[PDB]
Protein backbone atom coordinates (compact mmCIF):
# COMPACT_ATOMS: atom_id res chain seq x y z
CA UNK A 1 0.00 0.00 0.00
CA UNK A 2 2.37 2.40 -1.73
CA UNK A 3 2.02 6.28 -0.94
CA UNK A 4 2.36 7.96 -4.80
CA UNK A 5 4.36 11.03 -4.34
CA UNK A 6 7.66 10.89 -1.99
CA UNK A 7 8.63 13.37 0.60
CA UNK A 8 12.55 12.35 1.02
CA UNK A 9 14.89 10.87 -1.40
CA UNK A 10 17.11 8.02 0.19
CA UNK A 11 20.33 8.10 -0.73
CA UNK A 12 22.72 5.94 1.08
CA UNK A 13 23.07 2.55 -1.41
CA UNK A 14 22.83 -0.23 0.99
CA UNK A 15 21.82 -3.52 1.14
CA UNK A 16 18.02 -4.01 2.21
CA UNK A 17 17.22 -7.21 2.97
CA UNK A 18 20.37 -8.26 5.06
CA UNK A 19 19.41 -5.99 7.74
CA UNK A 20 15.63 -7.88 8.08
CA UNK A 21 15.39 -6.88 11.95
CA UNK A 22 15.91 -3.54 11.92
CA UNK A 23 12.59 -2.25 11.20
CA UNK A 24 9.29 -3.45 12.36
CA UNK A 25 7.13 -4.53 8.73
CA UNK A 26 8.50 -5.15 5.42
CA UNK A 27 7.54 -7.47 2.52
CA UNK A 28 9.84 -7.90 -0.82
CA UNK A 29 8.99 -9.68 -4.01
CA UNK A 30 10.48 -9.73 -7.44
CA UNK A 31 8.17 -7.64 -10.01
CA UNK A 32 4.00 -7.79 -10.88
CA UNK A 33 2.80 -8.74 -7.49
CA UNK A 34 -0.59 -8.44 -8.80
CA UNK A 35 -1.36 -6.76 -5.29
CA UNK A 36 -0.11 -3.89 -5.33
CA UNK A 37 -2.28 -3.23 -8.33
CA UNK A 38 -5.06 -3.40 -6.37
CA UNK A 39 -7.67 -0.72 -5.94
CA UNK A 40 -9.29 -1.46 -2.51
CA UNK A 41 -10.99 0.48 -0.08
CA UNK A 42 -13.52 0.58 3.14
CA UNK A 43 -16.52 3.21 2.44
CA UNK A 44 -19.74 4.38 4.98
CA UNK A 45 -22.31 5.13 2.53
CA UNK A 46 -24.57 7.05 4.90
CA UNK A 47 -25.35 8.80 8.17
CA UNK A 48 -28.71 9.60 9.85
CA UNK B 1 10.97 40.05 46.99
CA UNK B 2 8.35 37.33 46.89
CA UNK B 3 7.90 38.64 43.27
CA UNK B 4 11.49 38.14 42.26
CA UNK B 5 12.01 34.74 43.96
CA UNK B 6 9.41 33.98 41.92
CA UNK B 7 10.72 35.08 38.57
CA UNK B 8 14.05 33.46 39.73
CA UNK B 9 12.49 30.15 40.01
CA UNK B 10 10.80 30.32 36.73
CA UNK B 11 14.09 30.99 35.30
CA UNK B 12 15.25 27.96 36.58
CA UNK B 13 12.33 25.89 35.40
CA UNK B 14 11.41 26.58 32.15
CA UNK B 15 15.10 26.38 31.67
CA UNK B 16 15.72 22.44 32.48
CA UNK B 17 13.71 21.78 28.84
CA UNK B 18 16.34 22.96 27.09
CA UNK B 19 19.58 20.76 28.98
CA UNK B 20 16.55 18.04 28.88
CA UNK B 21 16.48 17.62 25.32
CA UNK B 22 20.02 17.96 25.28
CA UNK B 23 20.46 14.96 27.17
CA UNK B 24 17.49 13.23 25.43
CA UNK B 25 19.33 13.16 22.52
CA UNK B 26 22.46 11.22 24.12
CA UNK B 27 19.94 8.78 25.36
CA UNK B 28 17.91 8.12 21.95
CA UNK B 29 21.66 8.09 20.57
CA UNK B 30 23.15 5.82 22.47
CA UNK B 31 21.05 2.85 22.04
CA UNK B 32 20.95 2.46 18.21
CA UNK B 33 24.90 2.48 18.22
CA UNK B 34 26.01 -0.92 17.91
CA UNK B 35 29.50 -1.47 19.37
CA UNK B 36 31.85 -1.00 16.18
CA UNK B 37 34.00 -4.11 17.04
CA UNK B 38 30.87 -6.12 16.14
CA UNK B 39 30.07 -3.95 13.44
CA UNK B 40 33.32 -3.89 11.30
CA UNK B 41 33.56 -7.19 10.04
CA UNK B 42 29.60 -8.15 9.80
CA UNK B 43 29.66 -5.33 6.29
CA UNK B 44 32.39 -7.77 4.79
CA UNK B 45 30.31 -10.60 4.52
CA UNK B 46 27.16 -8.71 3.53
CA UNK B 47 25.10 -9.87 0.79
CA UNK B 48 26.67 -13.70 1.13
CA UNK B 49 24.80 -14.50 4.55
CA UNK B 50 22.65 -17.36 2.44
Amino acid sequence: RPAILPSGQILSNIEVHSHRALFDIFKRFRSDDNNLYGAEFDALLGTY
Amino acid sequence: RAIQQLARNVQAVLDSFERGTADQMLRVLMEKAPPLSLLAPFTLYEGRLA
